[PDB]
């Protein structure tokens, strides 16, 4: 299957113009269709045949297709335009329908806020039950995109990690959580554990250790 | 009013099979291809294949060929999707879509998808109904910042969804945030609920999280005390 | 009296190239040698069968008449006649096709077995041309014609051949990796020619009733 390349994320201020590209081999000779998917909802066609709109879609949505790139343009972006956007072309050489990777459009209707991180060690009750869970709680950040990495004595840990997708708080700021499952023996054997949260390219890290 | 209506959500043990239905109305069922697309939680759309309702012919995607069978019943305008030998990675939403977009030239003779169905959630887990294990997230000088301490409750290893968490039987609503559940590799869920209170309030105010898991008829009240 | 085809070859003119038909309209000519065969002479790449023989038959034509042998909007009710356009045969910036041929495609997810015959009642020799599509990949074959075992059969008193188009990925000519091969015959007055297919048929649209004396 021939690949379609979409930027993972695009951010734009309200009222400005958002542009989402879909790169593909000789995509200019094919009719690109675009789909909008809001959280928890089925996709909706917003642009078909490169630049045409179905009934009900405002004229703010436009499109172009030339060479190896197809572009979906959203003028005067509103908050309601926050969604995932996918391009779709048929690959005759494989007879496969191909979806782009998907672009998350975030409209910045809110000032940026660095994340606060709290790291909880395994509780004593959990340890006596022969279990251990490190809990990393992230709160009060914007936009709602965060990357979590776990460390054990300056060593990356990828086993037993479960992270939730950032969800909005009461104050309209975002929050996320990450859980590191481990055994009590792993907890006591190491010097310390660390939870590293990446947000907008910068890092906030918290450390806990079993002897404290 | 072109509309596609799919069957309800299903839960299945690993290794089992499930048949999803997609009812069509508002157009002639046999005049357009019916596609199937899978989306894992937080993942992108994944094309599975299409079926020609007129002739019954199919075109499966390479990744889904073998354990995936598409059929259709023209008499009731309903194109079926059966999954075989389910695993945990098959936990996803499954959409059907109609190829209603007309091609304009033989250079790109492809009917694009326009109208999607609402989607069917398939959850694959070996876990049965189980009550949660609640553990305190005690506050400390470690979790103290500027005079605001953070307490919480760890709700671990329950099935199925959902649980509810309240603090002090609903009296404590300020600073509370209950995180969404995460599905673990064991097939059980887990979430947590945090509360930010002043570091002067602990020692005089008792904090208790109330966990209610209706599917197991379980209610837990766990005290969160400083260490 | 010559013909003056200009920048066009015989294959392009007789097939109805969108860039050719703009300047030709005669009846009684005698010369035709204007432009030899080019690999870009036809707007869609393909082989023109018996090209040098067709140049001899069209020499010193006393009467020429172009007529709709198969009406586009009346001969193919169970097939699409509107989607047979392509960028290689563009006209005034829009994708078009040969003015004398018709690229049939599937309709409503089917390509029924078609059978179209024509009886020559013009009292003259009728030149009938057609094409056979050789797609570039199996995906294109399944999309346009559904069947993968496609045949085209053309039988008359002088002509009888069963074509089986092959899927071949050929060098890109005029932005096309696929091909349409072009064939022709001379239908005798009173004779019948039968076209049968289940895909890949570039059906005749207009034919030519001619006389060389
Ligand atoms: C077209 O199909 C219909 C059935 O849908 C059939 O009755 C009719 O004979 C067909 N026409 C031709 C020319 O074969």
């Amino acid at each position: 299957q021939s690949v379609l390349t979409q930027p993972p994320s695009v951010s734009v201020a309200p009222g400005q113009t958002a542009r989402i590209t879909c790169g593909g081999n000789n995509i200019g000779s094919k009719s690109v269709h675009w789909y909008q998917q809001k959280p928890g909802q089925a996709p909706v066609l917003v642009v078909y045949d490169d630049s045409d709109r179905p009934s009900g879609i405002p004229e703010r949505f436009s499109g172009s297709n030339s060479g190896n790139t197809a572009t979906l343009t959203i003028s005067r972006v509103e908050a309601g335009d926050e969604a995932d956007y996918y391009c779709q072309v048929w690959d005759s050489s494989s007879d496969h329908v191909v979806f782009g990777g998907g672009t998350k459009l975030t409209v910045l209707g809110q000032p940026k806020a660095a994340p606060s991180v709290t790291l909880f060690p395994p509780s004593s009750e959990e340890l006596q039950a022969n279990k251990a869970t490190l809990v990393c709680l992230i709160s009060d950040f914007y936009p709602g995109a965060v990357t979590v990495a776990w460390k054990a004595d300056s060593s990356p840990v990828k086993a037993g990690v479960e992270t939730t997708t950032p969800s909005k708080q009461s104050n309209n700021k975002y929050a996320a959580s990450s859980y590191l499952s481990l055994t009590p023996e792993q907890w006591k054997s190491h010097r310390s554990y660390s939870c590293q949260v990446t947000h907008e390219g910068s890092t906030v890290e918290k450390t806990v250790a079993p002897t404290e | 009013q072109v509309q596609l209506v799919q069957s309800g959500a299903e839960v299945k043990k690993p290794g089992a099979s499930v048949k999803v239905s997609c009812k069509a109305s508002g157009y002639t069922f046999t005049g357009y291809y019916m596609h199937w697309v899978r989306q894992a939680p937080g993942q992108g759309l994944e094309w599975m294949g299409w079926i020609n309702p007129n002739s019954g012919g199919t075109n499966y995607a390479q990744k889904f060929q073998g354990w995936v069978t598409m059929t259709r019943d023209t008499s009731i305008s309903t194109a079926y999707m059966e999954l075989s030998r389910l695993r945990s990675d098959d936990t996803a939403v499954y959409y059907c879509a109609r190829g209603g977009l007309e091609p304009r030239s033989v250079d790109y003779y492809y009917y694009g998808m326009d109208v999607w169905g609402q989607g069917t959630t398939v959850t694959v887990s070996s876990a049965s109904t189980k009550g949660p294990s609640v553990f305190p997230l005690a506050p400390s000088s470690k979790s103290t910042s500027g005079g605001t301490a953070a307490l919480g409750c760890l709700v671990k290893d329950y099935f199925p969804e959902p649980v509810t968490v309240s603090w002090n039987s609903g009296a404590l609503t300020s600073g509370v945030h209950t995180f969404p559940a995460v599905l673990q590799s064991s097939g059980l869920y887990s979430l947590s609920s945090v509360v930010t209170v002043p570091s002067s309030s602990l020692g005089t105010q008792t904090y208790i999280c109330n966990v209610n898991h209706k599917p197991s008829n379980t209610k837990v009240d766990k005290r969160v005390e400083p260490k | 009296a010559p013909l003056q085809l200009g920048n066009c070859s015989i294959a392009g003119w007789i097939l109805g190239n969108p860039e050719c038909e703009s300047l030709f309209s005669k009846e009684s000519w005698s010369y035709i040698a204007e432009t030899p065969n080019s690999e870009n002479g036809t707007c869609y790449p393909g082989y023109f069968a018996d090209y040098e023989e067709l140049r001899e038959q069209l020499s010193s034509v006393s009467s020429f008449e172009r007529f709709e042998i198969f009406p586009k909007e009346s001969s193919w009710p169970n097939h699409t006649v509107t989607k047979g356009v392509t960028a290689s045969c563009s006209h005034n910036g829009k994708s078009s096709f040969y003015r004398n041929l018709l690229w049939l495609t599937e309709k409503n997810g089917l390509y029924p077995n078609l059978s179209k015959s024509y009886v020559n009642n013009k009292e003259k020799e009728v030149l009938v041309l057609w094409g056979v599509h050789h797609p570039s990949n199996i995906g294109d074959q399944r999309a346009i014609y559904h069947t993968e075992n496609a045949y085209v059969s053309v039988v008359s008193s002088h002509y009888s051949r069963r074509f089986t188009p092959e899927i071949a990925k050929r060098p890109k000519v005029r932005d096309q990796e696929g091909r349409i091969n072009y064939y022709w015959t001379l239908l005798e007055p009173g004779d019948t020619i039968i076209f049968e297919a289940n895909g890949n048929l570039i059906a005749p649209w207009y034919a030519f009733a001619l006389s060389r004396g």
